[PDB]
């Protein structure tokens, strides 16, 4: 975080955690359903600011669910294949790709 | 689609994708898709007076 | 068409189709894609007026 904000990233870095233990989870719809955060509200978190500014007083939408933690996936998926059914014309993809 | 139907598509049309909190949006999917209760006979009746 | 009419079933029916053949197509990811389409918009052909 404070490398970050010294170089003006203005983006939240990966974040450490351990590759999740295989249980029943299926990962590609998780996948899927990443892609639709982003499509819809992945505006909460672009760079459309030119100020370093967030107005006090006006309340803020909670969008966990641009996290891949959220989706329990980790760093350690980055170049796992997935299924992502069809988007960018294509049927599998990397997560780092997506 | 009986899930998806019994909440989405009886005689209430819901809009509520577009709200931007996650926490906000989910409780009320989470209560769409619970379903519109079986009423009881005496909730019947005090609709009908 | 002509029997949902008659009875007054305000839905369109399901239609015969073959059975659609085994290429690399994952139809996981799509049944997702028809959750996602009915939360948005469900209320499109919901039974309100």
């Amino acid at each position: 975080d404070e490398i970050f904000d010294a170089m003006n990233v203005p983006y939240t870095p990966m974040r450490w955690a351990q590759d999740v233990p295989n249980t029943g989870v299926d990962k590609n719809t998780r996948v899927m359903q990443l892609i639709e955060a982003y499509r819809s509200r992945g505006h909460l978190i672009a760079d459309t600011n030119p100020l370093s500014w967030v107005q006090p007083g006006m309340p803020v939408p909670d969008h966990r669910d641009l996290d891949i933690e959220t989706h329990n996936l980790t760093i350690w998926d980055l170049d796992r294949t997935f299924n992502v059914g069809g988007f960018g014309g294509k049927e599998t993809m990397t997560l780092r790709e997506v | 689609l009986s899930r998806l139907r019994a909440a989405y598509t009886l005689k209430v049309g819901s809009e509520y994708t577009h709200i931007l909190d996650r926490d906000e949006r989910t409780w009320l999917q989470d209560r769409l898709e619970a379903g519109m209760p079986k009423p009881t006979q005496a909730e019947q009746k005090y609709i009908l007076q």
